[PDB]
């Protein structure tokens, strides 16, 4: 299993 | 994609290019192995007919032929590999290759889980900051003063130095 | 050459203010201000406006027009006038010119 | 709801002759549908309408007095002028209704038809025409900036020729 | 009158509650996609309802629902015609719509974005049934507009790739012009009828109606593909396979045609429209199925057939047979789209490669999309009872039992029979010979939600036209009384069609080096009408848009006139005024010059 | 044989300035090359170098840009075939469809005065 | 009308003396309390008019305007606030008092009854443009752009002004609706043709014709964005105010003093949707598009039919509102990049995955997508001009497929590529521009819902 | 407190002078009260329509 970049999206 | 171009191509790169392009072009017309096998094999002796030859003129003449030969006899709807140029996925996951700067305006309960992930990547900071400065000297000082330039560039030769400009081939997102 | 100040540098917000709104650096008052904003913008004006706008009756008069076009057609398809008169204006009361 | 203002004909619905042993679903279907959509919306509207009886209002449809036309109207006198083209734009918005109501009665009577549209929808299409040229008789040409004046004109100008023709 | 209503919006409510769900909180806690497809699985037994009250009565509705405006004797509402064609579009085009949710659900797993890829499918699926249940061509144009932006979304999901958003603006454009003939048809209705509403309109029987119709047929050509505005459909391909297969197999291309059947009333008594249409729809499907006979990928070629069959319908169209084409575009959907949904099936089990010179034995490494796809093939061939024959050998008789151009009764037959031999070639590139595919093989077709559809779909493909062709109304009498040689026709040439590919295809090998031919060169390059359209074209525009309007014009030319030219005349004016030096001498003498015209002035006009 | 066109290019294998071995175009190249790679280093020295807030600059897009929209007038000059591709452009289309217009218009206002027309259902304008 | 301008007059106040940190706050709570008193205007029961006193009167077509003048208020506020947030205390509220100005003066120009008092507001209209263009612009062709700006407009002005003299000599008033109760035919002569000319070519102006379009792109170009915004909403809309006004009285000259300019606009329609396509500021792009969308306008008050007036009037309001969010969005990255250059940056909804939303619903409406006002009106005008001569339509379609691609190309260059992942200055978005955003689209949502507010005199 | 929020009197005093100052002009304007030939009323239930 590995880590997916992504923007906030939070904001 | 990891190399660049030569000032110049070379009679042997310009050949050796000639003979995939028509291999692949062979393989276009010819759907099955056996026929591919057997006109490969046939063009192979076509090429080796002409590899103890020396007389650069008449080398280039067979050349500029055998491109006009291979503009007239060329499938126009060759096979192309898909994640290649003209291929149905070049450029398809460019959607999902997000850069890793991304990162830095992240709010801090997105960075809370993957807290072991952003540890790292700190880290990996700190050797950055740190083997910045002396991969420009190593450029200065290994510069040609004598005007020639082009587009490579050298290892380190040290305990502890790294690659000049290694921060965007390393880092760079995955393909999937 | 002549006497300047330097070209300022770029400015993230986020680094100190990672909760900010845009409108202020001062936390309390970008929050006050994006909450005024959204109260007296979306909760008040378009609410209620929509809702006054929606419950304005007879808009140009084109109901009581429709009513009213009933009631005469009604009237008149009763006492078997015509529905509707090629002249608006009665040509008895005019007075034309002779030529 | 008029049927003076709006016919609707009425409906000639024919007996079911199931001229077989096998069954009908849409008529079990329609009897669920009946029992369990129908008779709960019923009831709420009842309890709806109740509230509505206990509690009801009433609301009148405004009426006009007539005031002078322009004929009587003299030639820059504006506190009559501005009477008279209220009127005017009032039985405007009057004939548009009309001219509407026409069209919705004669389109039903396209979709009721059917294929038989071309010789059973014959006298709305009269009807139809009929308005038609008195609509465009009375208003077609005027411009954004119609006014009784500019229909008083169009009417004279109608009338001057009728009259030639007449005498000739 | 409240069952049928209640069941005509009642599928517009659910396909609406997805989208609701979108903008809720409840996507990131619930399945979507399953509850979207069960969504479509509902509105499709509703849906089936109506079907049967009108298979029954054969009782046709007109729903208006609400009041938009009131524009001085020109009103508009949202107005529903469910009739025939509406009824039965729906239903099919949902029971597709199942069936392409749950293979996206298979198909399009590890896309992070799947949620918003469902929501543009549903959001289409709304857009299409407006098209289709519109009672006002205002509706009917919102429809419109929504397909056609739909597609540049779904056309276009893989916004990195540079040429799938040309493909995009391509279908924008073509679309567009297509646009500009539906205003106009608009327009001159809105002027002469005061109205938009088919009831109305269909008083203009007697009317000329020529401008309209070929307004409409503009029209028609853009949306659908015909050889002016074809080119967008093949590029299309360039998006997922199940938008290839909902909006480039059964929807979204038959809008043209359905908008000719609701206008069907105004072309029975134009000979012009007629005559075009059956002089431009057959000029289809031989152009596009000569390019289905040299390209080399899956979905290339099923657009092409798929071109090819809408040149049928619009013949059939102009032989005045709107019925037999609605049939047509109905009996088509479950093949094409389930042509489609085993080549995606082929692609996502290998490595996401299209090209058949690369795939075979399928027939042994993947027996239930070779099934189906065989079935899908004679189906589309026209076997005698595979939901082809039902159209397509009522559409052939016609073709040469009416009074016609024998030119169109030719080269359609020639397309005919081409169907057969691209046929053949998948069947033969695909599943009949070698692996000469890559040497690693990870295929797995054993997930019921690929499994369920294309079983559905195949069923569907096999029984529709049956179901369908005994229990509709009989709106035209066919001809049962010709020769063998007219009723035996299209089975016969599709047989020989066959034939001839089996022949030219085992000349494939032999080991007979292929000499390229311009023939071939040019049914693989599309006529050449792409390569040379979208060069000159663009080239002239926009070396006009930059050299002429903008530079010449703007920053040139209405710079040099007004502005420039006030400030050249005032500055010189001003540098005379001011060129002044301080003497006394010439101011003074000076004013003796205005004393002196002062005094002649008086003393001579005294 | 391909006969080459403005918008269909000659490849590069045909172009006989390709296998040409002359040094005053192997010295062009190298020097060509030279330039390239002075360029990607600087550009490179930017990109990944870290304290770097804000983005790069292209000179070369600016000088485009500028070049398109404001060093336009200070060069134009007035000139035979410019004044007329001028006048032409702005004038004759609007010449033309002005007739086109005005032919239409009166055609159709003398049908409706003679009254030899029919405007039957028109209601609206 | 004097309980929406007294207010407005008194934000003034409020804004000087309140504190430096609730100036902000304080100020556009209440412009929104103005915009939602505004709507008394909307209590029209009858087809009568309303007539507050001599000097003010409110109607179907100055209602709306009037709304749309008193909605963008908070908005110019909340978007000229990232900039000049630096700046010092004193400047912001000179800007907050320019912008408090405009308002007040569009309202009372929308309101008025006598052409002489609509020509000194919309001719003071000028002062706080100017200065908001000269003194807040980052450029140094502003300078020339108010030139052009001002002197275009007072060289259509004065003779305007001296055609008004005329008139209140010849009739004794300027007063609207008296010049229509009374008004009389001409006499085909050329002074009245000159007075036609004088009368008209100050609005061809402000609206830009084809050929004096020369000061709205630079304007807009060099201008910030809530100068940008009003430009392109409301400035824009006083010479269709005026001509629709002003046109009742020059009959019946219009049916032939008016081909030149129906040419002209027909024409220019396509010469500038053509320069949306080969355009590199995004600024200027958008401000051709508001110029092709104008001609429309003016070819629509030059036929004089009840539905043109309804398309022209539809449009007005839509274009406003879809302009004002193009040059929005457009500020937004200018902000984080500092170039107008659209193809700089790229590869966009990656990052910003909601504001190519906007982007995409703002060049949804550019492009005339159903149902929505944009086409509301566009259509209405397509018919009258095709009823006018059915030529005309070759045209409209030619613009329709300009407009189809040019919009487009806007959001395909800025959102639809891949990243120009060398941009590390991209800061997230904020909630105030997404709020921008938001009170842009929504209000289209509303009127595309009940568009019989917005239809006119006619209707 | 106040000099920091005495500012929110002054927006609803001018909604309240303009309402005034409505209020004047229509106290102006009195003529034709009941002269209309159109709403001739007889003055029964009241002493002034307007
Ligand atoms: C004639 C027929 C009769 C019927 C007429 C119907 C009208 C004509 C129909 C034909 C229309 C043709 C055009 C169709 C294509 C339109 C293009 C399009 O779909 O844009 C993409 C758009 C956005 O999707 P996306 O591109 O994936 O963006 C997702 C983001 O990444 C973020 O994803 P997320 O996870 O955050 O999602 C949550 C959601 C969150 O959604 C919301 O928050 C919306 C706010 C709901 C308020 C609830 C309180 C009440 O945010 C969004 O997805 C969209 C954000 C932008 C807001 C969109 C607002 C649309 C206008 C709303 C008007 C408001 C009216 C009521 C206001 C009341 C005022 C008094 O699609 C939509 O989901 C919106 C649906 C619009 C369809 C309307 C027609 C219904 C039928
Ligand atoms: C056990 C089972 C129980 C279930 C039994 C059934 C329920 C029965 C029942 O509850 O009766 C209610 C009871 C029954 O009374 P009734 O017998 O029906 O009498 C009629 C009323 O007197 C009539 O009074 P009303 O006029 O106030 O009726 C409410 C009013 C509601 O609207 C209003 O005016 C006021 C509400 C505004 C919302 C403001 C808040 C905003 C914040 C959110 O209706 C509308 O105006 C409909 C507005 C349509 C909005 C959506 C239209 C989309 C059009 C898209 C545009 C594009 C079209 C293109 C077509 C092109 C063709 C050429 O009271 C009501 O009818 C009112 C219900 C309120 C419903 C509000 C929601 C409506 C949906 C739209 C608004 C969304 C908010
Ligand atoms: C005029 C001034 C112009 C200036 C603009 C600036 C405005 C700022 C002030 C804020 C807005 C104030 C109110 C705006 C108008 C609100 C209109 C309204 O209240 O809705 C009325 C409507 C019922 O209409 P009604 O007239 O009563 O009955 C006859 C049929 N219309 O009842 C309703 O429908 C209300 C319910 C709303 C539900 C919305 C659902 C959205 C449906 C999706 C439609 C998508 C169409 C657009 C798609 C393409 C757009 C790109
Ligand atoms: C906490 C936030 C508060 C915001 C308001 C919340 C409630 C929502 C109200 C919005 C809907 C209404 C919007 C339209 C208001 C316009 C109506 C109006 O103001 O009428 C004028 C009225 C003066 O009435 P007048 O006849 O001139 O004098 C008699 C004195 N008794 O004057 C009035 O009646 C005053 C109306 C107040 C307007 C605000
Ligand atoms: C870069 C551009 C150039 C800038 C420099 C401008 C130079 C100004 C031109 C020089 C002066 C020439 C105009 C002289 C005016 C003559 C008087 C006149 O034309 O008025 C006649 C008419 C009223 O006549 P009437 O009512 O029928 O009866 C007799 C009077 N009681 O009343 C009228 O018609 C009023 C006419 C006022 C003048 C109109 C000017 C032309 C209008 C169209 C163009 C406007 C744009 C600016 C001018 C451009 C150049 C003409």
């Amino acid at each position: 299993r590995l880590f997916v970049v992504k923007p906030s999206l939070y904001y | 994609a990891f190399c660049a171009p030569p000032a110049y191509l070379t009679h042997q790169q310009k050949v050796l290019r000639l003979y995939k392009r028509a291999l692949r072009h062979l393989e276009s017309w010819c759907i099955h192995r056996d026929k591919y096998r057997y006109f490969a094999c046939l063009m192979r002796a076509r090429f080796e007919e002409h590899k103890n030859e020396k007389d650069m003129m008449r080398a280039t003449q067979l050349l500029r032929e055998a491109e006009e030969e291979f503009w007239q006899n060329q499938h126009p709807q060759p096979y192309i590999f898909p994640d290649s140029p003209g291929g149905t996925s070049f450029e398809r996951y460019e959607c999902y290759k997000v850069p890793e700067w991304c990162l830095d305006y992240w709010h801090p309960s997105e960075k809370a889980m993957y807290p072991d992930y952003f540890s790292k990547r700190e880290q990996w900071k700190k050797l950055r900051m740190e083997s910045w400065d002396r991969e420009v000297k190593q450029l200065q000082e290994e510069t040609s003063p004598d005007g020639i330039m082009t587009e490579a560039l050298p290892p380190a030769r040290r305990e502890g130095d790294l690659p000049p400009l290694w921060w965007h081939i390393v880092t760079r997102p995955r393909e999937r | 050459q002549w006497q300047e100040d330097p070209e300022p540098e770029d400015e993230n917000v986020y680094a100190k203010n990672p909760d900010f709104h845009g409108y202020d650096s001062d936390p309390v008052v970008d929050v006050w201000n994006m909450r005024a904003v959204f109260f007296f913008g979306f909760s008040i004006v378009l609410v209620f406006g929509t809702t006054f706008v929606a419950y304005v009756p007879d808009y140009r008069m084109q109901e009581w027009a429709r009513r009213e076009a009933e009631r005469l057609v009604k009237y008149r398809e009763v006492n078997g006038l015509p529905i509707m008169e090629s002249n608006y204006f009665d040509p008895s009361k005019i007075q034309l010119p002779e030529d | 709801w008029d049927k003076d203002v709006y016919p609707e004909p009425p409906s000639r619905t024919p007996a079911p002759s199931p001229q077989t042993s096998l069954p009908n679903p849409i008529t079990y279907l329609t009897k669920a549908y009946d029992l369990v959509v129908d008779w709960p919306v019923t009831l709420v509207r009842e309890f709806i309408e109740r509230q509505h009886a206990k509690n009801r209002t009433y609301y009148y449809h405004r009426q006009y007095r007539r005031v002078p036309d322009i004929t009587e109207c003299k030639e820059g006198d504006v506190l009559c002028i501005y009477e008279a083209e209220m009127q005017w734009r009032r039985d405007f918005k009057v004939d548009q209704e009309i001219m509407n109501i026409i069209q919705e009665r004669l389109k039903a009577c396209q979709q009721r038809e059917g294929e038989n549209y071309q010789q059973n929808c014959a006298k709305e299409l009269e009807q139809f025409t009929k308005v038609t040229k008195a609509y465009q008789d009375r208003y077609l040409d005027l411009g954004a900036y119609y006014s009784a004046r500019k229909c008083l004109a169009k009417q004279k100008q109608r009338m001057l020729e009728e009259r030639k023709a007449a005498r000739q | 009158m409240n069952i049928f209503t209640t069941s005509i919006l009642l599928i517009f409510i659910l396909l609406l509650s997805p989208i609701l769900i979108s903008m809720s909180n409840l996507i990131k806690h619930i399945n979507f996609p399953l509850y979207t497809t069960t969504s479509i699985k509902f509105s499709f037994i509703i849906s089936l309802l109506p079907l049967l009250m009108f298979f029954h009565n054969n009782m046709e509705y007109m729903i208006t629902t609400w009041h938009w405006v009131t524009m001085n004797s020109m009103e508009l509402k949202m107005s529903f015609k469910t009739d025939f064609f509406s009824i039965l579009f729906t239903s099919v085009a949902l029971f597709v719509t199942w069936s392409i949710m749950q293979f996206s659900s298979w198909y399009m797993h590890s896309d992070p974005n799947i949620n918003r890829f469902i929501k543009y499918l549903t959001l289409f699926l709304i857009t299409m049934l407006i098209l289709t249940s519109a009672n006002n061509m205002f509706q009917l144009f919102i429809g419109w507009e929504g397909v056609g932006i739909m597609s540049f979304l779904l056309i276009g999901w893989w916004y990195g790739r540079t040429d799938a958003n040309t493909a995009a603006l391509q279908a924008i454009l073509y679309n567009r012009i297509g646009d500009i003939g539906f205003i106009l048809a608009m327009v001159w209705f809105s002027l002469n009828m005061n109205s938009w509403e088919l009831q109305q309109i269909m008083f203009s029987n007697n009317n000329d109606n020529l401008i309209p119709l070929m307004g409409l047929l503009i029209a028609a050509t853009g949306k659908s593909a015909q050889f002016g505005l074809h080119p967008w459909l093949p590029s299309a391909m360039e998006g997922p396979t199940p938008v290839s297969a909902l909006l480039h197999s059964s929807t979204m291309v038959v809008a043209g045609i359905f908008l000719l059947v609701r206008f069907h009333p105004l072309t029975t008594n134009n000979n012009f429209i007629l005559t075009t249409m059956l002089c431009l729809g057959a000029l289809t499907t031989l152009f596009t199925a000569i390019c289905a006979l040299t390209q080399n990928d899956i979905k290339k070629i099923i657009a092409f057939s798929t071109s090819s069959q809408l040149g049928l319908m619009m013949v059939t169209l102009g032989m005045n047979q709107p019925h037999l084409a609605f049939l047509h575009i109905c009996t088509h959907a479950f093949f094409k789209a389930m042509l489609f949904m085993c080549s995606g099936s082929i692609i996502h089990s290998l490595a996401d490669e299209q090209d058949i010179r690369k795939m075979g034995n399928i027939t042994k490494i993947m027996p239930f999309t070779s099934s189906c796809l065989v079935i899908g093939s004679l189906a589309l061939t026209g076997m005698p009872f595979l939901t082809g024959f039902y159209s397509k050998d009522l559409i052939i008789e016609a073709i040469n039992t009416c009074n016609t151009n024998a030119w169109a009764l030719l080269i359609t037959l020639i397309a005919t029979s081409m169907t057969a031999m691209y046929s053949m070639r998948i069947i033969y590139f695909v599943t009949m010979t070698k692996p000469r595919f890559p040497p690693l093989i990870s295929i797995n077709e054993n997930d019921p939600d690929l499994m369920n559809p294309i079983k559905r779909l195949a069923f569907g493909s096999i029984f529709a036209g049956f179901v369908i062709s005994y229990n509709i109304p009989p709106t035209s009498i066919p001809v049962l009384t010709m020769p063998w040689f007219l009723k035996t026709t299209a089975l016969i040439i599709s047989v020989l069609g066959f034939l001839i590919a089996l022949e030219l295809n085992n000349l494939t090998m032999k080991l007979s080096m292929n000499k390229a031919n311009p023939y071939s060169s040019f049914s693989t390059l599309l006529g050449f009408f792409p390569s040379i359209i979208h060069r000159i074209t663009p080239m002239k525009s926009l070396n006009l848009s930059l050299k002429t309007s903008l530079t010449l014009l703007d920053l040139i030319w209405l710079e040099k006139t007004i502005p420039k030219s006030t400030s050249t005349l005032h500055t010189n004016m001003t540098t005379l005024t001011t060129n002044q030096k301080g003497l006394i001498k010439l101011y003074f003498m000076s004013f003796l010059i205005n004393i002196i015209l002062i005094i002649i002035l008086y003393s001579i006009n005294l | 044989k391909y006969k080459p066109a403005p918008l269909a290019t000659l490849p590069s294998t045909l172009d006989p300035a390709e296998y040409d071995v002359s040094p005053e175009t192997r010295r062009a190249q190298v020097e060509r090359l030279s330039i390239r790679a002075r360029l990607k280093r600087e550009y490179l020295l930017q990109y990944n170098d870290p304290k770097r807030v804000s983005h790069i600059e292209d000179p070369a897009l600016i000088r485009w840009t500028y070049a398109r929209s404001a060093n336009i007038y200070p060069n134009f000059r007035p000139t035979p075939k410019n004044s007329l591709l001028g006048a032409v452009a702005g004038f004759g289309p609007l010449i033309f469809w002005y007739y086109v217009f005005k032919t239409d218009r009166d055609r159709k206002e003398r049908l409706i005065q003679e009254g030899k027309l029919d405007r039957k259902f028109n209601i609206s304008y | 009308m004097l309980k929406i301008i007294l207010p407005s007059l008194m934000l003034l106040p409020l804004t000087w003396l309140s504190s430096p940190k609730k100036t902000w706050t304080n100020v556009t709570s209440y412009s929104f309390l103005i915009s939602l008193t505004s709507l008394t205007l909307l209590w029209q029961t009858d087809e009568n008019y309303k007539n507050f006193s001599n000097m003010f009167s409110s109607d179907p077509l100055s209602t709306p305007l009037i709304i749309l003048t008193a909605w963008l208020l908070p908005l110019m506020l909340m978007a000229s606030q990232n900039h000049l947030k630096k700046d010092n205390n004193v400047l912001q509220k000179l800007y907050i008092s320019m912008l408090i100005s405009l308002q007040i003066l569009l309202i009372m120009t929308f309101s008025a009854t006598e052409l002489i008092m609509f020509y000194i507001l919309f001719e003071a209209t000028l002062i706080p443009t100017l200065i908001i263009i000269t003194r807040w612009g980052n450029q140094t062709e502003r300078l020339n752009a108010g030139i052009y700006f001002l002197f275009y407009t007072l060289i259509g002005s004065i003779p305007l002004l001296i055609a008004l003299i005329l008139i209140q000599n010849h009739v004794g008033t300027l007063n609207l609706m008296i010049l229509s109760f009374t008004t009389h035919t001409l006499d085909a002569s050329w002074s009245n043709n000159l007075l036609w000319l004088a009368c008209m070519m100050a609005f061809l102006i402000k609206m830009p014709l084809y050929g004096v379009h020369l000061w709205l792109p630079k304007a807009h170009v060099e201008a910030p964005i809530a100068g940008s915004m009003i430009l392109a909403a409301i400035l824009l809309k006083l010479g269709s105010y005026g001509m629709i006004r002003i046109s009742i009285i020059l009959d019946p000259l219009t049916k032939y003093m008016a081909y030149p300019f129906i040419l002209l606009s027909l024409w220019g329609m396509i010469m500038t949707s053509s320069i949306c396509l080969r355009q590199t500021d995004l600024k200027s792009l958008i401000a051709y598009s508001s110029v092709s969308h104008m001609a429309l306008v003016i070819a629509s008050i030059m036929i004089q039919t009840p539905w043109s007036f309804m398309g022209a009037t539809m449009l007005m309001i839509a274009h406003g509102l879809t302009s004002s969010l193009l040059f929005c969005l457009a500020n937004s990255n200018y902000e984080r990049i500092h170039s107008r250059t659209m193809i700089m940056a790229r590869g966009l909804q990656m990052v910003f995955p909601l504001m190519a939303t906007w982007w995409l619903m703002a060049s949804l409406a550019n492009l005339a997508l159903p149902p929505s006002i944009n086409l509301m009106g566009e259509l209405f005008i397509t018919m009258s001009l095709f009823s006018w001569s059915n030529f005309t339509i070759i045209l409209m379609g030619i613009n329709i497929i300009i407009t189809g691609m040019y919009s487009m190309y806007m959001i395909i260059t800025t959102q639809r590529g891949k990243l120009t992942n060398h941009m590390i200055n991209l800061q997230p978005s904020h909630t105030r521009e997404l709020t921008l955003m938001a009170l842009h689209m929504i209000p289209l949502i509303l009127l595309t819902t009940s568009p019989k507010l917005i239809t006119g005199l006619t209707m | 407190l106040l000099r920091e929020h005495w500012v929110h009197i002054l927006v609803p005093a001018g909604f309240v002078f303009g309402c005034y100052l409505d209020r004047k002009d229509d106290e102006k304007l009195t003529a034709f009260r009941n002269k209309s030939m159109l709403f001739q009323r007889e003055l029964r239930p009241n002493e002034e329509v307007t």
